[PDB]
RNA sequence: UGAAAUGCGCAGAUACCGGGAGGAACGCCGAUGGCGAAGGCAGCCACCUGGUCCACCCGUGACGCUGAGGCGCGAAAGCGUGGGGAGCAAACCGGAUUAGAUACCCGGGUAGUCCACGCCCUAAACGAUGCGCGCUAGGUCUCUGGGUCUCCUGGGGGCCGAAGCUAA
């Protein structure tokens, strides 16, 4: 719509999916993809790194029309796919960004944490 | 202890070679230490500085007369 | 997960954003590092407090060493009373694997793990090496203090090695 050019892209890993959403110097977003975004169905689509590969593409080709072309990347949780690839799930998107075209300024690293929110099941703790 | 506390009771403790002021040196350190030893009943390595004091102040007694 | 299944989810889970509550631990720095008598001790802040090194050589003038029994401290688990309980998890309840599986793998889960007060007193509580002092080539890296600071000197941590020691 309005090209910004600069902006953030912050990627979302997780053992389930990947979602990635650039926005603006801002914070307000300009769009997002995910593993769901792009057709792919529920087991694969979500978690694949490759997934997590087209859908950080499909972020920044969208992202492009709207004229951006630096970002920065904000990395949050850890996550990747069962995928035979080696599948950081995570790595893969922060990949595809900085091929996407964009240039990417830099790779941060932000996952939140809880103070100590409640007891995490699934073999944790 | 502070102030030059510390000084003070040593000026005041002698001329002396001071072993009679070394024994004032150490029982006002002790008094402290037990003070601090009656709160943190806990601090046990804290205690073990005491042991050494306490310790040598006895030593010292006899050693002088 | 090797594959799975139990399990959870349409009373809407998973993935995502925001808000809140609670418990436990303290990423990077971090080391081949430091402290303590040992057990042991790592977010930051203040208070209270122990040990220890160096320089000056100023004071006392053998006041020293070791130390049976005592007293004290003493990881984890465990015990008593009360509190707390997010994650983890003996026992236990299930799923799978197997010839069987009272196990390893997967899903749950109580004591416990946390705090206080008291108790227990153990260990591969290890350097498997009691403490003090003196004497006997060096080389190299390192932590901390002094110096006339491309190195000397003091205390500590490692490596290699003289003489020597050792069954190796």
């Amino acid at each position: 719509d309005n090209s910004q050019v600069f902006g953030v892209a912050r990627i979302y890993a997780s053992f389930n999916d990947t979602f990635v959403h650039v926005t603006d110097l801002s914070g307000k977003e300009t769009i997002a993809r995910v593993t769901g975004g792009m057709k792919v169905k529920a087991d694969r689509d979500e978690s694949s790194p490759y997934a997590a590969m087209l859908a950080a593409q499909d972020v920044a080709a969208k992202c492009r029309e709207v004229g951006i072309t630096a970002v920065h990347v904000k990395i949050r949780a850890t996550g990747g796919t069962r995928t035979k690839t080696p599948g950081p799930g995570g790595q893969a998107a922060l990949r595809a960004l900085a091929r996407s075209g964009l240039r990417i300024g830099r790779i941060e690293d932000v996952t939140p944490v809880p103070s100590d929110s409640t007891r995490k099941k699934g073999g944790r703790r | 202890i502070t102030g030059n506390k510390i000084m003070r009771i040593l000026k005041s403790n002698g001329l002396a070679p001071e072993i009679p002021e070394d024994l004032y040196y150490l029982i006002k350190k002790a008094v402290s230490v037990r003070k601090h030893l009656e709160r943190n009943r806990k601090d046990k390595d804290a205690k073990f500085r005491l042991i050494l004091i306490e310790s040598r102040i006895h030593r010292l007694a006899r050693y002088y007369r």
